[PDB]
């Protein structure tokens, strides 16, 4: 039994950071790869252990999902998710949703509870607030951290 | 955009993928992450993969299927499939990043073509293996 | 050099059809193929070749793609394409747009003209219009057959 | 849902698709038509391929992409990849439909599972073939 975990894949150099930054990062991934260990320990299924990894890696506002979401040109949030079952092949999605703390945690409800895999915008909102998910506010994603590297690469 | 994929003690293979997108990208527009095949892929028959990158490239290269096709038809390793795809193909069409996958038979692969991708894996009962940089 | 076209796959039934509704499906299946193969002849790209094609089955009322869509729930049309281009392995694709004639023609746009393979809704159709497509209203789709099947399905 | 694929005298593939979608649908849903590898695919070393059936069973297949995965990496003919797509692995899913593909080589397919598909095809200079029924 197995899990594995990103935060993302791209341009960090060992130049710009220090060992604590480094370490800040290090100890996020190992306490919620742990958790996933755990839960595949306790015979919990690949399905569940998945989607509560991906909304600790939500949560957690070091990383580009959820909680900490970098911002589009208009300095919204558009969030996307997905989670596949390799045991029925079954897959939900949701993308440009706004008004959902945990995307992943949509995505399970439209692979569960729809005979579609993916919908969108105010219909995917729709679908979770019917299914009883909490109505947040974007703002709630916001960080300094990703509202000065919007300023930056604007 | 942030991952997960796992294999359970049943031989269950889940995958799971979550982004805000790209820094001041354009409203509206769609990545690899809601996209099956592309972002995110699980088949008890074969692999879970979530993948981190360029979305256009990983797109139209179908990278988490392809992951899954490579070893199913093109009889591939995981770590060979891993190799054409992310080190090969994607570069080839300018595509930069990684991905996690875990196939049937409980071996792992976080390979990457960027310098960095915020990584960790570790089976149940033991000990997890975290990382960065390359290696 | 070769087109290949559908208008659709399901349960046509026989039983439910005249000759002479067989035969209007018929001519215009007949009528674009024969577009494409003379466009190939002339020289024509595959891909102006399957744009062209596509744009005739959408305006055809008789197909389910630009005039002739289906309704949803809510009595609206939300039209999807997506068109490949094999040389270059570039593609484009809008969902869920209702203001764009030609929805193919918008996906060929977010292909050529966007770094991107997916554009949805609003932001599909703001790129369009930026670029000189021109806005349409949702009601210019609408046809009393594809009306009528929606109260059936009711 | 209607589409197109064509091979040109220059040896290029393409492949394009639209849809209204499914009557009744829920607003905001997507189907199988405007993604990359379940609705429409092409490429110059393979196959162009565009597909028209229950959206959740060619997404979670990726019909469009398997065509090609089954040619280029399983060394099937145009017409075993169709087969084992549209006759087997999609019945399977519990998915009902058709697709319309045609490879580098210029060979041509039209697989369907359902009662029907509108459909039209042929070479540069020849007449069309079309077809409802079968
Ligand atoms: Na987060
Ligand atoms: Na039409």
């Amino acid at each position: 039994a197995v899990i594995a975990i990103h935060g993302g894949a791209g341009a960090i150099s060992r130049a710009q950071m220090s060992l604590q930054q480094e370490l800040r990062y290090i100890e996020a991934l190992s306490a919620i790869v742990e958790t996933g260990q755990k839960m595949l320990e306790a015979g919990e299924s690949a399905l569940d252990v998945v989607t509560e990894a991906v909304r600790l890696l939500e949560e957690c506002p070091l990383f580009n999902a959820g909680i900490g979401a970098v911002f589009t040109r208009d300095e919204t949030h558009e969030l996307d998710a997905c989670v596949m079952d390799g045991n029925t092949l079954k897959a939900g999605a949701v993308a440009g949703v706004s008004h959902l703390r945990n995307p992943v945690l949509a995505a399970r409800l439209v692979m569960e509870q729809s005979p579609h895999v993916m919908m969108i915008g105010e219909g995917a909102e729709n679908f979770a607030f019917a299914r009883g998910m909490e109505r947040v506010s974007p703002e709630i994603f916001s960080t300094s951290l990703r509202y000065e590297q919007l300023l930056a690469a604007r | 955009t942030v991952g997960a994929v796992a294999l359970d003690l049943d031989g269950n293979l889940a995958a799971a993928t979550s982004t805000g997108g790209m820094t001041n990208k354009l409203p509206c527009s769609v990545g690899l992450v809601p996209l099956v095949g592309a972002g995110c892929y699980a088949n008890n028959a074969s692999v879970a993969v979530s993948c981190t990158g360029t979305g256009e490239v990983f797109i139209r290269a179908l990278a988490a299927y392809d992951i899954a096709a490579l070893m199913d038809y093109g009889g591939l390793s995981l770590a060979e499939a891993c190799e054409r795809v992310v080190m090969e193909k994607l570069p080839a069409l300018g595509g930069s990043g990684g991905l996690i996958a875990i196939d049937h038979e409980g071996n792992v692969a976080l390979p990457f073509n960027t310098e960095g991708m915020y990584r960790a894996w570790g089976y149940a009962g033991d000990t997890p293996t975290t990382g960065i940089y390359r290696e």
